[PDB]
């Protein structure tokens, strides 16, 4: 359990660009038909995002760059877990958060994680029973401390209707003590990979923890029937999804806003000397000449 | 010549029916409560503690709070306190409340350099002054080891004379670890027990999560008023407006950084700020010779 | 307080929200205690003219 190995090659990944996604509502207050700009770690426009294929066992170990944006389509409730901390190992006490249909946990309990145990449900095993059985993520639950337990993660059952796989976008937003989250579920239709357009992400929790976090790991929770054991990473392996990951740099925004107060357009204004004039004039149409 | 104004005429705060709750009941009414020496340092985090029900409540033998006043108590969001179940004899308030550090508050207990941890006593008259006989509440005192302030009892073997092995319940000069606290039927009146436990705040080299609840106001309109809905303070005359506000977003913007609509946090209603009597006065007057 | 003001004609407050008289209540103290120092103890509670 603790240790086995991959079923894959040696990381051939992909670095598809959505060219604009990554924008979660910074602040708290309320605006219209403003163009307000900010200082604040965004996801760059035309960055290349790593690609996870879930049929191949790719959830590795990932580092905390200033937050970290991540995204996944699926017409399913394949990725569930978010763990993540200092160094991910039990002494330091790192911080877990899963999903599940009937609640969301946090906790802080010292796990060593196990090399990232998979989660599933057992196909079947009565007609109107359906339960994850493969709970196998718990190391060595001692000395605690903290325990926590948060609104359950229900939105994930319309928008997805018609194998739409309502792409799902996650920024994993550190204040140096507080944490927040964003979400936005849209339905889409593109299976190439990334959509275009924008997006409209707002706040979920922004409850503290006070633990500084430089690494990340999710749990991608393969498991496509009970009767192979494998080697308890093989067989497990396959799934019809493909997550991404992004990382936020410090960037310089252009949000304009709408009369029901909803971002439409943003403008990264060190993207392209374009968008710089854009943000230096402030606007989205540049008249004609030339601009210092 | 100068400009006139209208006070403003009430004062509103807004932070209301949110719910604290931090159960205090099972604190201190509990049916079964540990033992003196079981003094487990219980964290009481993620609520917001109350005191008006606690310092305000007469029948108690012993609220003190030497290291920081009672009634600031609510205003301070401290991190987190620490509840320790501990039961002293009626006497035995001198070794609790640190300032005489006597040889049996270092055995069974540890005092705290400041008084952070608020001694709180209670007359469970019914439940510690009873008739059933007393006997099973004991306490550490013989076990040749000297513990540290805020840690257990770190000593759990048998007690020994000194140089000189021994093991069983008899040796040469070697007693019993534990210590018997009297608590018989005549333990009613002059020294009767009172059940203990402290709330020792925590600094905030963490983020916070426990304060206090201090007080709401009523709905008022078309008046001139303190304004503060949540820490935006400075008076105005609030109008019923129309605009939207998603639920993530509470404050109103303008484009020349002013907040000029708001959300209510006792329910979900949009407001608005308005200057209440601003503007500038003139006195027209011919030549004062001629007329005055 | 003000500035330069010497108020000694003090009365037992209220401190639990509980109208009291006389010398003792609930709640209720005379807060003109003495800090009653000796010459045995050093720096830290030494009286300063």
């Amino acid at each position: 359990q603790c240790v086995n190995f991959t079923t894959r090659t040696q990381l051939p990944p992909a670095y598809t660009n959505s060219f604009t996604r990554g924008v979660y509502y910074p602040d708290k207050v309320f605006r219209s038909s403003v163009l307000h700009s900010t200082q604040d770690l965004f996801l760059p426009f035309f960055s290349n995002v790593t690609w996870f294929h879930a049929k191949r066992f790719a959830n590795p170990v990932l580092p905390f760059n200033d937050g970290v944006y991540f995204a996944s389509t699926e017409k399913s409730n394949i990725i569930r877990g978010w763990i993540f901390g200092t160094t991910l190992d039990s002494k330091t006490q790192s911080l877990l958060i899963v999903n599940n249909a009937t609640n969301v946990v946090i906790k802080v309990c010292e796990f060593q994680f196990c090399n990232d145990p998979f989660l599933g449900v057992y196909y079947h095993k009565n007609n109107k029973s359906w339960m994850e059985s493969e709970f196998r993520v718990y190391s060595s639950a001692n000395n605690c401390t903290f325990e926590y337990v948060s609104q359950p993660f229900l939105m994930d059952l319309e928008g997805k209707q018609g194998n739409f796989k309502n792409l799902r976008e996650f920024v994993f937003k550190n204040i140096d003590g507080y944490f927040k989250i964003y979400s936005k579920h849209t339905p889409i239709n593109l299976v190439r990979g990334l959509p275009q357009g924008f997006s409209a992400l707002e706040p979920l929790v922004d409850l503290p923890i006070g633990i500084n976090i430089t690494r990340f790991q999710t749990l991608l929770a393969l498991h496509r029937s009970y009767l192979t054991p494998g080697d308890s990473s093989s067989g497990w392996t396959a799934g019809a999804a493909a997550y991404y990951v992004g990382y936020l740099q410090p960037r310089t925004f252009l949000l304009k806003y709408n009369e029901n107060g909803t971002i439409t357009d943003a403008v990264d204004c060190a993207l392209d000397p374009l968008s710089e004039t854009k943000c230096t004039l402030k606007s989205f149409t540049v008249e004609k000449g030339i601009y210092q | 010549t100068s400009n006139f104004r209208v006070q403003p005429t009430e004062s509103i705060v807004r932070f209301p029916n949110i719910t604290n709750l931090c159960p205090f009941g099972e604190v201190f009414n509990a049916t079964r409560f540990a033992s003196v020496y079981a003094w487990n340092r219980k964290r009481i985090s993620n609520c917001v503690a109350d005191y008006s029900v606690l310092y305000n409540s007469a029948s108690f033998s012993t609220f003190k709070c030497y290291g920081v006043s009672p009634t600031k108590l609510n205003d301070l969001c401290f991190t987190n306190v620490y509840a320790d179940s501990f039961v002293i004899r009626g006497d035995e308030v001198r070794q609790i409340a640190p300032g005489q550090t006597g040889n049996i508050a270092d055995y069974n207990y540890k005092l705290p350099d400041d008084f952070t941890g608020c001694v709180i006593a209670w007359n469970s008259n019914n439940l510690d002054s009873k008739v059933g006989g007393n006997y099973n509440y004991l306490y550490r005192l013989f076990r040749k080891s000297n513990l540290k302030p805020f840690e257990r009892d770190i000593s759990t073997e048998i007690y020994q004379a000194g140089s000189t092995p021994c093991n069983g319940v008899k040796g040469f000069n070697c007693y019993f670890p534990l210590q018997s606290y009297g608590f018989q039927p005549t333990y009613g009146v002059g020294y009767q027990p009172y059940r203990v436990v402290v709330l020792s705040f925590e600094l905030l080299h963490a983020p916070a999560t426990v304060c206090g609840p201090k007080k709401s106001t009523n709905l008022v309109k078309n008046k001139c008023v303190n304004f503060n809905f949540n820490g935006l303070t400075g008076t105005g005359v609030l109008t019923e407006s129309n605009k939207k506000f998603l639920p993530f977003q509470q404050f109103g913007r303008d484009i020349a950084d002013t907040t000029d609509a708001v959300r209510d946090p006792q329910t979900l209603e949009i407001l608005d700020i308005t200057p209440c009597s601003f503007g500038g006065v003139s006195v027209i007057t011919p030549g004062t010779n001629t007329s005055n």
